[PDB]
């Protein structure tokens, strides 16, 4: 099941990325909505996790977040 | 031999390629308009008679110019030779040549016609209406052949698609020019045969594609001066390619020249009747009946019709900065104001307000309300906006700075996907898993899906043909019950929804229900029957599920819209949602056994039947606007003891105003709206079933008269398909007989099931495959000429097993169950579908338990009829949802118990049908 | 014969939405009284003239959505252009998240490094 | 909100792939991208122990994949060669180094 487990870790990942207040910046929020939407809508279980990676790459580029 | 050919030349063209010297070139199929004792259609027959010399330019090269010599005998040589002879010296009559040659030893007399081109109108017409992208080769060889695109063309993916390749417009407007020449050449032709005394019947396929005319076979010599022609089933037919060429767009240049700059209209001009005369008057001058630009003149609906289709043409040649509100400068205590006194509708010409009060005294609550919604304050008082998003009509920025909203992801409902993935779900290589989920939106889709309205275009109809199927689509509206309510007596459920534009600022659609008397709204009612009340339309972006990244949007209707709308319509609708076994199954609820009586319904009585079902591809975006508004005259139909013909008109002008063209409000500015429905208004799922069976019925029409009738062996067909044809393009007045006999043929051999865009079709497939009632094929036809759409054989089914019913219908799937001795069709949903709801919710659930267990209860109603599924998983599904809906009821801590399967089982049976 | 005449629930909701109205109406025709209208208006042939030219024969403030930069190019080019057979002078452009562009950033080398839809004030000159 | 976010982290310590799991830990180390990783990437450095890690010679581990690296900058912003990287010379380096590389 790795690829529902894919789409369901996107859509905490863009929840997340909305609470922190992205869609106050129109090019990231728009970068993180297509990939969030091309993950949902994948059919390939390897490039679903390479623009996985290029989500969650920013959400850890904001210096802090949690990451304890 | 070649002598043959050195007569037909003449002294003419001595440069003729020998392509006939027999009966030959008759190896053609050729589109005819034929009307007599035996036959009556509009269809592709078999031309053999002709003898067609091609002409050659000079090096050599083949041209578009042919002598088509046919053998005739002497009578009807004599009598075209004379009619000729009177008709000679027109410019819209192809020259005609009459010799005698020696076959074997008579003198046979051939009739031989000067360059004419390979097609003629006909052929054109029935090439753009009975589209099939198989075989359209046609329209291949028009296109290439009158340099509207070349050869290549049709190598691109999709060239005949609307919404896809949408240069195909750009493409087909390069005939307007051609066509626009051939009207102009049929109104000399009709003044040349008046003007000499020749009665006689148009048809298109006379008219070569350059315009002139020939055959002159069946005109009769009558007194000079007092001459006749017949011109209404040509021009009707004609009627659906004269927007979809922009056959007018040369009428907005200086003298008439497409080279030339264009005509720089006043600014402040509205009123355009007698420019809408003179286009009449220049184009369809013999067309006898009265067009009344302004239909505030109008006799009845039927007048209204005929003649708002005349000024759906009319109008694309004046500025779009003429139509909509006519605002005024009105005095109030002695401070002035701007109010909308009037409306000018591309359809329904000038309408002007009949109480308006200039220098006021004070504002009552109701005048404040109208102030209030009007567009006119908003607009005028607002900046000049100039939209390079979009290409629809903008009209003002109410703002200093635009709004950009954006959709957020939906909330994962993790302890159910844990407890779906510990029973063993979502496994891989499994049948079901999720494909629905709620798709996020960026800033730029707002007004990206507003973009979409450049999908409407204006379209004229053939009016001698939706004047009969609106006799029959109100044939199918007749065992309802309408008419006008007081405001005590309207019953209005979800008293919460959008207020629409301003009043979404001051609070729901209840603050002015109980901020308005029963008084004022009886008042407000009253006045919208004498005056146009234009509005503003709220568009916001939904939060739902799809399967598609596709943007959901929502629109709110002003409370001054809706509010009256339902004083209008809500008799008529109820009566519609509380009756069971019609053709609009609408509000008919599919427990208890209303599936399978729903389907038991449309099987009625079809002889070889095969199920049908189809979409229209983006019906409310492309819906055209004379359709919508012969929808809301079918509606108002019911109104004829308590409204009389100027209330009926002026409610027309108000929904008009309101819901097909209204003002909308996108981002934080004014567009405007093009045409189509708005998913905000309580009548659209009721408009588009008589849109619906609009074009069912078109399609049947279309199939029968398209056929050949000397191939139907039925003596009772034959004789419907002569009648329709009368009915149609004869015999002007509404023939009742035959309206009730058709109408019942139809039920007969071609059962519907409609809900809004929703349709399911019981047909007899011997007279399907005969080609006496409508296949798959004719819809697609219809869609492409009267919807400007496309339809794709692959987003249509057909079921030819009636034990497996429709394979969809309203998103769920049928099938055939056992329950105590009777095997009975139970509706089953798409499990993907149900899985996705059940693991994605919208943050209001997630914060009590009795709205979750709620959702889940109605999760596991709806997914229950699964159990009965051949398929594993599919019965896994529901006992999943029981599992969890247990779970949870523990959680907070007999056939009414919601935690047990006899709960649901109920809801399935009509032998228990308490709610 | 008592809730057909009178409200329901008035109970000082219906005085809230009429003040609301009221205060609406009269903020709207304050900002909109001037004589750009009276001599629009004087001109037609009754008193009564289209909607949708009244903000463009009248209006002081433009508002042009760009999208890109080859429609910037093509309609916005300098500090003055023309539109609805008038001249109008730029002001405070702004991008889509509400910040100022200066005039000197949109060309075709930091096009990508701006949030693209674009709204450009101008204002109407003489 | 600190709920939602372990619910993000305890999913992404379920699905172990080996690229999240090596920029997570990339990010707990303090090596950080500063845009959108491509699919022209450029990441903060901390120090040398987190350097020598990762970066060999010119060739860049990261995301699971290889990039070649373009250029090198350090805290002070001056471009440094990236030659100069020491274990004992380590001091002088401003070690906050922005590496921006391309992938091959
Ligand atoms: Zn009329
Ligand atoms: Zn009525």
């Amino acid at each position: 099941s790795k690829m529902s487990d894919v789409k369901c870790t996107s859509v905490v990942l863009l929840s997340v990325l909305q609470q922190l207040r992205v869609e106050s910046s129109s090019k990231l929020w728009a970068q993180c909505v297509q990939l969030h939407n091309d993950i949902l809508l994948a059919k390939d279980t390897t490039e679903a996790f390479e623009k996985m990676v290029s989500l969650l790459s920013v959400l850890l580029s904001m210096q802090g977040a949690v990451d304890i | 031999a070649q002598s043959f050919l050195n007569r037909v030349c003449g002294v003419s063209a001595a440069r003729l390629t020998p392509c006939g010297t027999g009966t030959s070139t008759d190896v053609v199929y050729r589109a005819f308009d034929i009307y007599n004792d035996k036959v009556a259609g509009f269809a592709k027959f078999l031309k053999t008679n002709c003898c067609r010399f091609q002409e050659k330019d000079e090096d050599d090269n083949l041209i578009d110019s042919y002598f088509v010599v046919k053998r005739h005998t002497f009578s009807n040589y004599q009598h075209e030779e004379t009619i000729y002879n009177l008709l000679k010296d027109c410019p819209a009559v192809a020259k005609h040549d009459f010799f005698k040659f020696r076959i074997d030893g008579d003198m046979v007399p051939h009739i031989s016609r000067q360059r004419l081109t390979k097609y003629t109108m006909a052929d054109l017409v029935y090439a753009l209406r009975h589209f099939d992208e198989g075989n359209c080769d046609t329209l291949k060889e028009i296109l290439v052949t009158y340099n509207c695109c070349d050869d290549d063309y049709f190598n691109k993916k999709d060239w005949y698609d609307f919404v896809e390749n949408p240069d195909i417009l750009r493409v087909y407007a390069n005939l307007g020019e051609r066509v626009r020449q051939a009207l102009l050449k049929t109104v000399q032709f009709c003044d040349a045969m008046r003007n000499a005394g020749i009665v006689g019947v148009l048809t298109l396929d006379n008219q070569d594609l350059n315009g002139n005319w020939y055959d002159f076979g069946d005109f009769i010599q009558t007194t000079p001066g007092s001459g006749v022609p017949v011109v209404d089933s040509y021009y009707s037919l004609l009627m659906p390619i004269l927007t979809l060429t922009r056959a007018l767009t040369a009428e907005s240049h200086v003298d008439t020249d497409l080279t030339k700059p264009y005509i720089k209209w006043d600014l402040l001009k509205y009123d355009f009747t007698e420019e809408r005369l003179k286009l009449f008057d220049r184009y369809f001058k013999y067309w006898d009946q009265t067009y009344h630009p302004n239909c505030v003149n109008c006799l009845d609906d039927r007048c209204i019709l005929h003649c708002a289709n005349f000024n759906v043409l009319f109008s694309t040649v004046f500025p779009p900065t003429s139509f909509g509100p006519l605002v005024r400068k009105i005095f109030v205590d002695g401070v002035p104001f701007v109010v909308s006194t009037g409306y000018h509708f591309r359809e329904l010409g000038v309408v002007h307000n009949q109480d308006v009060n200039l220098h006021s005294s004070r504002l009552s609550f109701k005048e404040l309300l109208v102030y209030a919604a009007d567009p006119a304050m908003h607009a005028a008082s607002g900046n000049l906006l100039l939209d390079k998003r979009t290409t629809c009509f903008s009209v003002a920025a109410l703002t200093n700075n635009v709004a950009f909203q954006t959709v957020k992801p939906g909330n994962f409902n993790k302890d159910f996907y844990d407890f779906a993935v510990s029973k063993g779900f979502f496994k891989e290589g499994s049948s079901v898993e999720l494909k629905h989920f709620f798709f996020a939106q960026d800033g730029n889709a707002a007004i990206s899906d507003y973009d979409y309205y450049r999908y409407n275009l204006p379209t004229m109809c053939d009016i001698r043909q939706l004047l009969f199927v609106v006799e029959v689509v109100d044939k199918y509206f007749d065992c309802y019950d309408g008419g006008c309510i007081n405001a005590n007596q309207v019953i209005v459920n979800n008293l919460d929804k959008s207020a629409g534009f301003p009043f979404n600022k001051w609070g729901k659609a209840r603050l002015y229900y109980d901020s308005m008397s029963y008084e004022d709204q009886d008042a407000l009612f009253a006045y919208t029957k004498r005056n146009v009340i234009p509005t503003i339309t709220q568009m916001n972006l939904k939060y739902a599920i799809s399967a598609k990244n596709r943007a959901r949007t929502v629109a709110g209707v002003s409370i001054c819209s809706t509010m009256t709308n339902r004083q209008f319509h809500q008799k008529l609708l109820k009566s519609i949602a509380a009756t069971r076994g019609a053709t609009v199954v609408i509000g008919t609820s599919k427990f208890y056994g209303g599936w399978h009586n729903m389907l038991k319904t449309v099987y009625s009585d079809v002889e070889n039947p095969h199920l049908m079902g189809w979409d229209y591809p983006k019906c409310d975006r492309a819906m055209p606007n004379m359709l919508r508004i012969m929808a809301s005259l079918v509606l108002a139909r019911k109104h004829t003891t308590c409204c009389s013909l100027s209330h009926r008109f002026y409610r027309l002008a108000n929904e008009c105003a309101q819901v097909l063209s209204e003002m909308v409000m996108c981002g934080g500015s004014l567009y405007v709206k093009p045409g189509g429905t708005s998913s905000g208004d309580a009548t659209t799922a009721y408009a588009n079933s008589v849109f619906n069976i609009c074009q069912a019925v078109t399609a049947n029409v279309n199939a029968l008269l398209s056929t050949d009738g000397n191939k139907i062996a039925d003596k009772y067909v034959r004789n419907l398909q002569h009648r329709l044809y009368e009915c149609l393009y004869r015999n002007r007045d509404v023939d009742t007989d035959f309206v009730n006999e058709f109408y019942a043929y139809l039920r007969k051999h071609f059962s519907m099931m409609i809900l809004s865009d929703d349709a399911v079709v019981c047909f007899n497939s011997t007279y399907a495959s005969q080609g006496l009632v409508a296949s798959i094929k004719n819809f697609k036809s219809v869609l492409y000429y009267q919807n400007n759409v496309f339809m794709s054989e692959a987003k249509c089914w057909t079921e030819t097993d009636l034990t497996k019913g429709p394979h969809e219908f309203c998103s769920q799937h049928t099938m055939l169950v056992k329950q105590g001795d009777d095997y009975v069709y139970l509706p089953y949903p798409d499990p993907s579908r149900i899985l996705g709801a059940g693991c994605f919710v919208d943050d209001i659930v997630k914060t009590d338990g009795t709205l979750m267990i709620e959702r889940f209860v109605s999760l596991a109603i709806d997914a229950y009829p699964l159990t009965k599924h051949p398929n594993q998983e599919y019965a896994d599904v529901f006992h999943l949802y029981l599992q969890y809906i247990r779970k949870l009821h523990d959680e907070l801590t007999n056939t009414s118990r919601y935690w047990e399967p006899e709960f649901y089982e109920a809801m399935y049976t009509p032998h228990t049908v308490l709610q | 014969m008592t809730q057909m005449y009178k409200q329901a629930r008035s109970e000082d909701k219906r005085a809230k939405v009429t003040s609301a109205m009221q205060t609406m109406l009269f903020t709207m025709l304050r900002k909109l009284d001037n004589d750009a209208l009276n001599n629009i208006i004087n001109n037609a042939r009754d008193g009564c003239v289209p909607l949708n030219i009244i903000p463009l024969t009248t209006a002081a403030k433009l508002m042009v959505v760009i999208p890109d930069y080859n429609t910037y190019k093509n309609t916005c080019d300098g500090t003055t252009f023309t539109y609805a057979s008038a001249l109008w002078e730029i002001q405070q452009v702004v991008d889509a998240d509400s910040k100022i562009v200066q005039l000197s950033e949109i060309s075709m080398d930091n096009s990508p490094n701006l949030a693209w839809p674009l709204i450009v004030t101008a204002l109407r000159a003489n």
